[PDB]
RNA sequence: GCUUGUGACGGCCCGUGAAAAUCCACAGGAAGGAAUAGUUUUCAUGCCAGGUCGUACUGAUAACCGCAGCAGGUCUCCAAG
RNA sequence: GAUGGGGAAGCUCCGUUUCAAAGGCCUGAUUUUAUGCAGGCCACCAUCGAAAGGGAAUCCGGUUAAGAUUCCGGAACCUGG
């Protein structure tokens, strides 16, 4: 029914981060005074990891597997749903609507993505949110 | 006499094509290996004009598959292709328009054009606005496939030449008249170095066989013999008949 | 036939038409049925498509062009996707189709 | 009002070339300059540039059809006759 | 197979004879009745020319990991 | 070890580039 | 009132020579020669012009700065954005439509193994 | 207003109206890398160098060609009331 | 218009990528140490052909008997390092 729920994955369309997978933190189907249009707080990876074979030594599998990340709202007309999910319940307290002003606070919601993303990476979970797509 | 005007033609001096602003030979893509056991896909990017040509070209792109590589063809546009539209090469491609298939993979009354006569020369018959073969039987065993061409007659082909389903665009064409010298000016001007004509019963006995006397005639039949020796045939070559064709000047 | 049905549905009930409005009521979960006219493009097509399979929702291929929908809906332009959201006296939903 | 009782278009000639070539040359110019409906957009927006090649405004598509006219009879013959005989040879 | 050359010649040649007189017919048939007929019937004709000339994704699972 | 995937290549005959084979065969000697 | 000449030696109305009528600080008119008009740049699929990207002849191309060139996104000099989203849409539903064609596949031949 | 440059349109074609050097961008992810550092001279400032040949004047009822300081011939730009 | 080839008694003719073993970048590795192989490339085949086509970058003021977008004074820009 009402499918754009915390924790549906979705592509971003336009907008510099157009081409990265996504999860859905928050959603907002009404609007606030500013982003008076429906949007969502989202949070995203900006550059993947690389592909690891048996050749690489410990330090250069250290090395191809780093995960930058990003927090963003973004516009429910800006992004495309998937049918893949995520548990988002690590950094569900952390990226809040008043986290997008005082960016010493965007840069501590995106360390703690950054160690989760890179948590989930690790174990093998969630391949196609950490593959690439190719467009 | 002196070097008569079709004795002139073979040189090549004045009387070559005018080819700057053609978009490059027409022709099918070469047979190998996909072509010959499979299909392969390519788009076709843009439909294009040509000049000194009816019918319009269309520029099919596919992809090398022995290297990471893009190759570009030139195929004749058959009625009905788009841009943005899938062409499809080889044995096992579908019986839609715009396909390449070979003769042996057709039913009969199939329709058909830009068929090789040999397999493999990438592309002789049927090739001008309006035109197509016609698949009016099979052979098996002999491997051989036989065809109706736009001029009535009928021929033999090996079953591994290839060719394009449809009728090539840009039919209709000789249906209005010029009505203007100009117009017939811009034409071959596109082409060759063949227009206007002089008569040669207006010219002088030194220029040509029909030249000379009061009262422009041809003395004699104006039929020559197969055997004349190229500075007598001018006329009508090693005609069977003459006539109408028609018989009744009025349908 | 299903004109008299689209009819009846227009007369009696609640739909939009167009695509965005189509995919904000394929977003927010109120749609029942989208009827998608035959000469759409496939990308836009197949998009509808996905959004009716992550919403629950059923699809309907008009044999028509957008024109011939538009008309069959009851309006002087062309119409590429119709969306119900209530049907009323009509049984556009509850039918075969 | 109306300019022309009679001739139309082929009045650009004047007194020339004679009235059953003009007569002939009429329908051929309003073919080729009257607008087409476009099959993938369905708006009435496809003219001709440079005989076969026919572009629609809207969507920018183009499409490879007859000297004066979007499709030829001949044409609409062969793609029946090919949709039958791939439908009966797949049948 | 010295009868063969001459006999496809032929044939060929008859075949072509009468594709030419088929088109010769066509050709005389559309160019007269078109250049008989005045300008009442050339507009009658034009003006009648110009009248009349499963979501697939379904089987496909949900909130997959 | 679980970073590693398996992802097998389609040489098919339409599907991807051809590898590098011995055409020693057919080599213009 | 006073009439100018040419200040090449080239005599010929030719696409490359250009002037234009300037007054200059002694109060008089002269000739001034100037350069050919640059075009803008285009969608590689599209066709039609790139927002932001400066215009310039080819060659001045190599003397500015990378902002000049650029827009901040994938295929950012060289595509439209629309022609850029209609890109991500296709990738995204073919994907997905491979992966249904394998479901059924399997479907069938599961289908016909009993 | 005149001359000229330019933009968005429109008409015409069985006529649809050059090529190459050259420069830039994108996709890609090789390789190198931050802690006392690597990348930047695509940000700013500072330093050095830029060879060879032509360049005067006429361009015409006297500087060119017609045997001539010949009423002939010989391509083009500017343009006041 | 050479070459590789093929004609011609021969002066020479055809042909321009051809039915030829047709040539370069660099990574190498770096330490007789300087540059042999490099380990990946290499599809194109010389060259000539526009002082009106294409094309990196300059303006103002002054100055001579006769020179100047070139000299002098001031103010810029482009390429290469
Ligand atoms: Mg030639
Ligand atoms: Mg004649
Ligand atoms: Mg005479
Ligand atoms: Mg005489
Ligand atoms: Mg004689
Ligand atoms: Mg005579
Ligand atoms: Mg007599
Ligand atoms: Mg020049
Ligand atoms: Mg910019
Ligand atoms: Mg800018
Ligand atoms: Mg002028
Ligand atoms: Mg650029
Ligand atoms: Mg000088
Ligand atoms: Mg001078
Ligand atoms: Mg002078
Ligand atoms: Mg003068
Ligand atoms: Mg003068
Ligand atoms: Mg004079
Ligand atoms: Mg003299
Ligand atoms: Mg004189
Ligand atoms: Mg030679
Ligand atoms: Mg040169
Ligand atoms: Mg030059
Ligand atoms: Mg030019
Ligand atoms: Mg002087
Ligand atoms: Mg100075």
């Amino acid at each position: 029914a009402k499918f754009l729920k915390a924790g549906k994955v979705a592509v971003v369309v336009r907008g510099r981060y157009a081409g990265k997978k996504v999860v859905i933190v928050k959603p907002h189907d009404e609007g606030s005074k500013s982003h008076p249009f429906g949007h969502a707080l989202v949070a995203g990876i900006e550059r993947y990891p690389l592909k690891v074979t048996k050749k690489h030594g410990a330090k250069k599998v250290a090395k191809r597997t780093k995960i930058k990340p990003f927090i963003k709202v973004v516009n429910y007309n800006h992004l495309l749903p998937t049918r893949y999910t995520l548990d988002v319940e690590a950094f569900k307290s952390v990226v809040s609507t008043e986290t997008f002003e005082q960016p010493s606070q965007r840069e501590e919601a995106k360390k703690v993505v950054k160690k989760a993303f890179e948590e989930r990476h690790q174990a093998g979970k969630n391949q196609w949110f950490f593959s690439k797509l190719r467009f | 006499g002196r070097v008569i005007r079709n004795q002139r033609k073979g040189a090549g001096s004045i009387f070559t094509s005018h080819t700057r602003l053609r978009q490059g030979a027409a022709k099918l893509r070469t047979l190998d290996y996909a072509e010959r056991h499979g299909y392969i896909r390519g788009i076709v990017k843009q439909i294009v004009h040509d000049s000194g040509r009816g019918a319009p070209l269309a520029k099919v792109v596919f992809r090398d598959p022995y290297k990471y590589r893009l190759r570009e063809e030139i195929f004749i546009a058959n009625e009905g292709v788009h841009t943005g539209q899938f062409i499809y090469a080889g044995k096992k491609a579908s019986l839609n328009v715009g396909n390449v298939l070979p003769l042996g993979s057709v039913p009969e009354g199939t329709i058909v054009s830009n068929v090789e006569e040999k397999p493999g020369d990438r592309g002789a018959l049927a090739r001008a606005s309006g035109n197509y073969v016609i698949i009016i039987g099979h052979n098996p065993d002999e491997n051989k496939t036989r065809v109706r061409l736009p001029s009535g007659a009928k021929k033999v082909i090996s079953s591994d030449a290839r060719g394009v389903i449809g009728v090539i665009a840009g039919g209709g064409r000789v249906d209005k008249p010029l009505l203007k010298a100009g117009r017939a000016f811009h034409k071959y001007r596109l082409k060759r170095n063949s227009w206007p004509k002089t008569r040669g019963v207006a010219m002088n006995p030194v220029d040509h066989p029909h030249g000379g006397g009061n009262h422009q005639h041809i003395g004699k039949a104006s039929t020559i013999s197969r055997g004349a020796v190229s500075g007598q045939k001018a006329g009508l070559i090693a005609a069977r008949r003459t006539g109408l064709l028609r018989g009744s000047q009025k349908t | 036939s299903i004109n008299q049905k689209l009819a009846l549905v227009i007369k009696s009930g609640k739909y939009t038409l167009g695509y965005k409005s189509t995919v904000k009521s394929l977003r927010q979960g109120k749609s029942k049925l989208i009827i998608i006219a035959a000469n759409t493009p496939v990308l836009r097509k197949s998009e509808l498509e996905y959004y009716a399979m992550l919403s629950k929702t059923k699809v309907y291929y008009f044999q028509g062009g957008n024109n011939e929908l538009g008309t069959a809906v009851g309006k002087l332009f062309r119409v590429g996707v119709v969306s119900i959201l209530e049907a009323g006296d009509s049984d556009i939903l509850t039918t075969l189709a | 009002a109306k300019r022309t009782k009679k001739v139309g278009i082929t009045g650009k000639y004047g007194v020339r070339y004679g009235s059953s070539l003009r007569r002939q040359v009429k329908k051929l110019e309003i073919q080729q300059h009257a607008r087409y409906d476009c099959s993938f957009c369905g708006k009435k927006t496809v003219k001709r540039g440079a005989a076969g090649i026919w572009t629609c405004s809207c969507c920018k598509k183009t499409v490879a059809g007859g000297a004066y006219t979007v499709s030829t009879a001949a044409a609409a013959t062969v793609r029946s006759t090919i949709r039958r005989l791939r439908e009966m040879v797949e049948a | 197979s010295m009868d063969r050359d001459r006999l496809v010649k032929a044939l060929n040649f008859t075949n072509r004879l009468d594709g030419k007189i088929a088109k010769s017919i066509s050709r005389a048939k559309y160019i007269q009745n078109t250049r008989k007929a005045g300008w009442d019937s050339t507009n009658e004709t034009i003006k009648k020319e110009l009248a009349f000339l499963t979501n697939r994704f379904g089987v496909l699972p949900d909130d997959v990991e | 070890n679980p970073l590693t995937h398996s992802t097998p290549k389609n040489f098919g005959i339409g599907q991807a580039v051809q590898p590098k084979r011995n055409l020693s065969r057919y080599v213009k000697w | 009132a006073q009439r100018v000449t040419f200040r090449r030696r080239n005599p010929y109305n030719t696409r490359s020579n250009k002037i234009k009528v300037v007054k200059t600080p002694g109060g008089i008119l002269r000739a001034q020669h100037v350069k050919k008009l640059a075009t803008r740049p285009k969608c590689g699929d599209c066709g039609s012009a790139l927002q932001g990207i400066s215009t310039l002849r080819p060659r001045q191309y190599a003397t500015v700065s990378k902002t000049h060139k650029t827009v901040s996104r994938a295929y950012g000099g060289s595509r439209c954005a629309n022609c850029v989203k209609e890109r991500i849409i296709r990738a995204f539903l073919i994907e997905e439509q491979k992966i249904v064609k394998k479901v059924v596949k399997e479907q069938t031949e599961a289908a016909k193994k009993s």
